[PDB]
Order: structure tokens, then C-alpha cells, then sequence
């Protein structure tokens, strides 16, 4: 949604642009289009969704 | 200068005419050749314009 996907070399994350302020990427700040064969240079990682550990 | 991807640089202005970017990635080899049959245009244009 804002930001950028950024990896230190063995792990995702999403921070804003203009200041490194890492973040894990949960279904809050992301958002989906489509199925994942049409981008170009697409990756692979786990998008945490934070209701599945509450499990209320 | 701090360096960065050309499609995603396009991606950025994309966004900020508030169409969003999943837009661009979809389309991003008709927007390449809509870009470069303009650029080629244009000399052909400024040659034969008066
Ligand atoms: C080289 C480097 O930055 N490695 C870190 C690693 O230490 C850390 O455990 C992981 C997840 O926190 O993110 C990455
Ligand atoms: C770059 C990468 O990881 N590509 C994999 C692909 O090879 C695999 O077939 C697919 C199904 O899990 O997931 C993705």
C-alpha cells in the first residue's frame, strides 16, 4: 500500500520510501490483484496475517 | 542519487496520478511499446513540421 519491499539478504520486509523503518509484511499493509503469473521478477514469501495466531 | 529499478521509478509515477501501480505491472510490455513507437515518432514529426 506505502512503501517498498526490501530484503537484507534473507528476509522481506515493507518500509516506507523516503526513511528505512522495516516492517513485517502482514495482510494490513499489502493488498492483492490478480493471480501471480503476470508480474514480472515476482518473488516468493509468507504475508502473515495477524487473525489467524489470535484465533478468537 | 540514490538508485532504483526503472519500472518501479514508473511505478512511483504511476501511483501518483492516482491510478495504482498493479496497473502498471499488468501492462507493463504494451505501456513499453506505446513508449517507444512515441519516441520514434517524434523525429519523424520534427523533421517533416515545417
Ligand atoms: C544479515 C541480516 O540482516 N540477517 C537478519 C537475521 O539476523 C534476522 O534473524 C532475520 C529476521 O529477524 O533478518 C535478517
Ligand atoms: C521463484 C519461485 O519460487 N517460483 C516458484 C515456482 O517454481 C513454483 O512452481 C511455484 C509453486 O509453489 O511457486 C513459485
Amino acid at each position: 500500500r506505502e512503501g517498498v519491499f526490501v530484503s537484507n539478504g534473507t528476509h522481506w520486509f515493507v518500509t516506507q520510501r523516503n526513511f528505512y523503518e522495516p516492517q513485517i509484511i502482514t495482510t494490513d499493509n499489502t493488498f492483492v490483484s490478480g493471480n501471480c503469473d503476470v508480474v514480472i521478477g515476482i518473488v516468493n514469501n509468507t504475508v502473515y496475517d495477524p487473525l489467524q495466531p489470535e484465533l478468537d | 542519487a540514490l538508485q532504483i529499478p526503472f519500472p518501479m521509478q514508473m511505478a512511483y509515477r504511476f501511483n501518483g496520478i492516482g491510478v495504482t501501480q498493479n496497473v502498471l505491472y499488468e501492462n507493463q510490455k504494451l505501456i513499453a511499446n506505446q513508449f517507444n513507437s512515441a519516441i520514434g515518432k517524434i523525429q519523424d514529426s520534427l523533421s517533416s513540421t515545417p
